[PDB]
């Protein structure tokens, strides 16, 4: 009966102005609901930014951000927007827009959310990923199981999708989250465990896709 | 302003157990507290509002309680689809602050990690960087300590590490610890080691290699 | 820097 | 009985966020009046920036600036505010806040204004003025009379007041507008024509006052 | 995106003369136009709204007329305090654009300027800068052309000039032009001239020193 | 959406 959808740039630069928009369907913007903006940094909890009344037009913000935040509304298009001026690198997060249901004299809860929108604040430019092989050997052999992988290093922005054998291999694979190096570039590793006998018979290739730069790379992983 | 703390920051329990999370404020907020559930990478799901008023479509086993500065979310007969992160929220007056969050695990038999170490690739060395990757496959619990010793030199501040979520099948974790160096520093030493200490290891497990 | 009160939750309920 | 008063920083730097406030007395912010912000660059006409409905809460802006402007309201303090993000050097102007009265279905006019608030956008810092005398010569003596003055130069920001002999001399003085040089600083000239015979009995001293730097200079 | 214009950009008339300023909008705005009066350095004063509805307390001699894309503000028997800049404003729908503004003068006898020239002082010379000031005192009309000539060399872009208001007593103007150079480029040359061209000059008048 | 219509003025004239 209500469905929200974020929209806006997934990448802004430090000190610039961020502008996001949340479209609403199935209900009216001009109503007794409080349209709220939420954000969650990568790997952290939720942080209530601010909300706005559909009919009153008044706003409320997080006291730690009231100077840099601005909430708005557009009745005709069934939308409400959020602007964050003088952004900093520490604002990279997933920004949710939700409907804060309300009662006659008592607020209720955020019963309808949007899928969210990732937004990164970084000075680094879009740089395609460098893929290096992590070959199996006696060092990476515990028991009868051997482990290999691919090192996706120095790339920007997130995300990168990694498959093995062109999506044929899915059992035993562990693709790790990416860490933002001091260089402003991300880095991750995708490994796969296979029987030691498979090393001499079967072929293994990791398929990396980084569409932010239209990069598609495939890397064979061979012993020695 | 308001400070909302949840406890325990994370706990592990098996299906069928009666689970309970606590959320405390720094000032009175009557019966205005909302609970949310969040799956990995997904948006939260409104569970409860008004302390204990259950949102439509939420199972009966979810129950809220408490008043003032001490609230409780209880799950009777925990189910598999309930393992997630749970947040509380003040919903009476601004700034409607969210709690710190509580993650729920699936308690499982202790499984020691499978330790693998990978030396730096020749392509990367040609590029001026050396990245020694150390892997720890499928291990429960999540608490595992990794150390880097280069020529028996304890390392610090030169390594990054990343962990996965609970595997949907074997409820085990996997950890990756990448040690990055300059090709100069890397070639200036001989033995590189990755020492692990975990509950399932009677003694630390080292996985080393010589540069030559 | 006023706080949301029940009147703000009612005045915005049916208005305009 | 309406009365509006502007307040806020009289000086911001480029790219920073400008914020200004307008207190209202004699009327309620929550009313059918559309409270408005007007700016007027130095030596140019009026420019309508934006307004906001005291009750509807909806905002309207100038299409050439909508991306940088934010107007708000505060029902408790009887105020409304303006925010201009990512300010540029070309935004130096006097910012008025006015009450755009309203009828039942149409708008009237801005019948109540504020005195205004000057806000300069520049990277220069405060400086005290250098006072130099502009002495008369054979070219500044049209037979009778004799013109002199003081060149108040290299100072920032505006304004600067100039008095002669503690304000005793007043007839025939012309203080010219200050010019913003390529150096970012200001400079002006204040002259006065007097009888040539007055040089032998009266004394001429110009008293400059640049309060932004807490400076008081006198230079014969 | 209405492009409102006013005409004339400036004009001059004396006490008693009826004046008529026009305002044009690139599209129709029915009878929703507002007129304002702005003194030098003061916030505007609402005069008229609704094409010709006189704001309470405004003199009767202020009158409005027109419709659609053409309007007119008329001041019968112009008074002294009516000197000011007048703006027209769209007041029906956004962006309520203001007009370019029309300035009103006070005609007076064509007076010649008392032209003076002031060299840099001993102090500013110690400071390493040379600012030569040229003064034009009490003249009319406001139009005047000043050109600097350092040893018969016309200047451009390195000098600035500022003009005063109409003196509240004799309704004359005053202009100050300052040519600023480094003391190096200054002491090299020896003769500095200030050339003034005005409606009351058959040929340019030069005032120079050494 | 420049908008601004007489009805928005009517809305700006009433609040709870």
């Amino acid at each position: 009966q209500v469905q929200l959808q974020e929209s806006g740039p997934g990448l802004v630069k430090p000190s610039e102005t961020l502008s996001l928009t949340c479209a609403v369907s199935g209900d009216s913007i001009s109503s007794g609901n409080w349209w709220t903006w939420i954000r969650q940094p990568p790997g952290k909890g939720l942080e209530w930014i601010g909300n706005i009344g559909g009919n009153s037009g008044t706003t409320f913000y997080n006291p730690s951000l009231k100077s840099r935040v601005t909430i708005s509304r557009d009745t005709s298009k069934n939308q409400f927007s959020l602007k964050v001026n003088s952004v900093t690198v520490a604002d990279t997060a997933v920004y949710f827009c939700a409907r804060h249901s309300s009662g006659w004299f008592s607020l209720y809860g955020l019963d309808s959310w949007g899928q969210g929108v990732v937004v990164t604040v970084s000075s680094a430019s879009t740089k395609g990923p460098s893929v290096f092989p992590l070959a199996p050997s006696s060092k990476s052999t515990s028991g009868g199981t051997a482990a290999l992988g691919c090192l996706v290093k120095d790339y920007f922005p997130e995300p990168v999708t990694v498959s093995w054998n062109s999506g044929a291999l899915t059992s035993g694979v562990h693709t790790f989250p990416a860490v933002l190096q001091s260089s402003g570039l991300y880095s991750l590793s995708s490994v796969v465990t296979v029987p030691s006998s498979s090393l001499g018979t079967q072929t293994y290739i990791c398929n990396v896709n980084h569409k932010p730069s239209n990069t598609k790379v495939d890397k064979r992983v061979e012993p020695k | 302003d308001i400070q909302m703390t949840q406890s325990p920051s994370s706990l592990s329990a098996s299906v069928g157990d009666r689970v309970t999370i606590t959320c405390r404020a720094s000032q009175d907020i009557t019966s205005y507290l909302a609970w949310y559930q969040q799956k990995p990478g997904r948006a939260p799901k409104l569970l409860i509002y008004k302390t204990s008023t259950l949102q439509s479509g939420v199972p009966s086993r979810f129950s809220g309680s408490g008043s003032g500065t001490d609230f409780t979310l209880t799950i009777s007969s925990l189910q598999p689809e309930d393992f997630a992160t749970y947040y509380c929220q003040r919903h009476d007056t601004t700034p409607l602050t969210f709690g710190g969050g509580t993650t729920v695990e699936l308690k499982r038999t202790v499984a020691a990690p499978s330790v693998f170490i990978f030396p730096p690739s020749d392509e990367q060395l040609k590029s001026g960087t050396a990245s020694v990757v150390c892997l720890l496959n499928n291990f429960y619990p999540r608490e595992a300590k990794v150390q880097w010793k280069v020529d028996n030199a304890l390392q610090s501040g030169n390594s990054q590490e990343s962990v996965t979520e609970q595997d949907s099948k074997d409820s085990t974790y996997s950890l990756s610890s990448t040690l990055t160096l300059s090709k100069a520093d890397y070639e200036k030493h001989k033995v590189y080691a990755c020492e692990v200490t975990h509950q399932g290891l009677s003694s630390p497990v080292t996985k080393s290699f010589n540069r030559g | 820097l006023q706080k949301l009160n029940s009147w703000d939750v009612f005045g915005n309920w049916f208005d305009l």
